[PDB]
């Protein structure tokens, strides 16, 4: 079975450079086109480059050539993106995928996605602020952290019913987001409901219980 | 180079109801048209490659047509698991363009929105900081508008939205909405008011606490 798993998605200072890599396992790498799209919010699926099975062709559109590069290797069976002068614009999900021709074409596989974020943006842990007011409600506030992602769970994933995390949305500077968890009224606050975050990219991990006020 | 339209851009059917998507080249593609799928989360997913045929795995009810400039999607009667996004490829010359998509909505029975404030957590006011936070759950349509009144006087300055996709077990909306402002606006204030207009009533839900 075909498999495409790339890596290397990183925050990245605007003008900065990056090396993406897609490790292909699961056929004869060396003989399909591989290629390169990124995906955002606003803008939808977008190619940004192709390169042929022996490596001789490459293709790229006209917003991203002179800067991107695309470039195999048959013996590792590795594909790799070399991004220079990255543009805010360049902020995405880039996915890797295979081509079912030798040259470039329609695209049958894609990899899992990393992720790329260009911003002068600081690498920043997130508060976490407890939110105490049939069922009740309780939230959990994760405010100004970056980049993405953070990971919320509740009760370290042991409630799963009835939980709600919305999407970040990025503030001036900093990202926040909040998550929400409703429990029966005979359970809090007679059991502790504890709210936890994980933000890998500050290596940091904050554990706040919801006590009532 | 080569455009392609796409349309509709959101559709919301029910369950069973013949779906159709439409693509359209701004130049002759011949039949080098291919469409993906795309749930939340996970990458796209091949379905239809050039001249109409189906990939191998995906159900018959599934199928496109066209050649030339207008091309066409259609899913026999829409299931469950069907609810994603679509994609429409032309791979006929560089570069590669993507149609923008069609997100499928599964349209289901109204549901008012459980609302509930939480007034800033004391730790947070020890910051400086004072954000009142605003969770609207389970509803539907998504379609609604929150309004905060800081004392009878609407609040504009300050407000962050944010709402989830549709749910994957009982198909509705939740969206969360947070206030924030300085603690010492804050304290010189008192009655802090969520207000919400849903298509499912007449009065605008609200819900407040005061000091």
């Amino acid at each position: 079975e075909v498999q495409l798993v790339e890596s290397g998605g990183d925050l990245v200072k605007p003008g900065g450079s990056l090396k993406l890599s897609c490790a292909a396992s699961g056929f004869t790498f060396s003989s399909y086109g591989m290629s390169w799209v990124r995906q955002t919010p606003d803008k939808g699926l977008e190619w940004v480059a192709t390169i042929s099975s022996g490596g001789s062709y490459t293709y790229y559109p006209d917003n991203v050539k002179g800067r991107f590069t695309i470039s195999r290797d048959n013996a590792k069976n590795t594909l790799y993106l070399q991004m220079s002068s990255l543009k805010s614009e360049d902020t995405a999900m880039y996915y890797c995928a295979r081509h079912e021709d030798g040259n470039w074409n329609y695209f049958d596989y894609w990899g899992q996605g990393t992720t790329l974020t260009v911003s002068s943006a600081k690498t920043t842990p997130p508060s976490v602020y407890p939110l105490a007011p049939s069922m009740v409600t309780l939230g959990c506030l994760v405010k100004g952290y970056f980049p993405e992602p953070v990971t919320v769970t509740w009760n370290s994933g042991s409630l799963s019913s009835g939980v709600h995390t919305f999407p970040a949305v990025l503030q001036s500077d900093l990202y926040t987001l909040s998550s929400s968890v409703t429990v029966p009224s005979s359970t809090w606050p007679s059991e502790t409901v504890t709210c936890n975050v994980a933000h890998p990219a500050s290596s940091t991990k904050v554990d706040k219980k919801i006590v009532p006020r | 180079e080569t455009t392609v339209t796409q349309s509709p851009a959101s559709l919301s059917v029910a369950i069973g109801e013949k779906v159709t998507i439409r693509c359209i080249t701004s130049t002759d593609i011949d039949d080098d048209m291919n469409w993906y799928q795309q749930k939340p989360g996970e990458p796209p997913k091949f379905f239809i490659s050039e001249g109409n045929t189906l990939r191998p795995g995906v159900p018959s009810r599934f199928s496109s047509s066209g050649y030339g400039t207008d091309f066409v999607f259609t899913i026999e009667n829409m299931l469950s698991e069907d609810v994603a996004d679509y994609y429409c490829l032309q791979s006929d010359t560089l570069p590669l363009t993507f149609g923008s998509g069609t997100k499928l909505e599964i349209k289901r029975a109204d549901a008012a929105p459980t609302v509930s404030i939480f007034p800033p957590s004391s730790e947070q006011l020890t910051s400086g900081g004072a954000s009142v936070v605003c969770f609207l759950n389970n509803f539907y349509p998504k379609d609604i508008n929150v309004k905060w009144k800081i004392d009878g006087s609407e609040r504009q300055n300050g407000v962050l939205n944010s709402w989830t996709d549709q749910d994957s077990k009982d198909s509705t909306y939740s969206m969360s909405s947070t206030l924030t402002l300085t603690k010492d606006e804050y304290e010189r204030h008192n009655s802090y008011t969520c207000e919400a207009t849903h298509k499912t009533s007449t009065s605008p839900i609200v819900k407040s606490f005061n000091r």
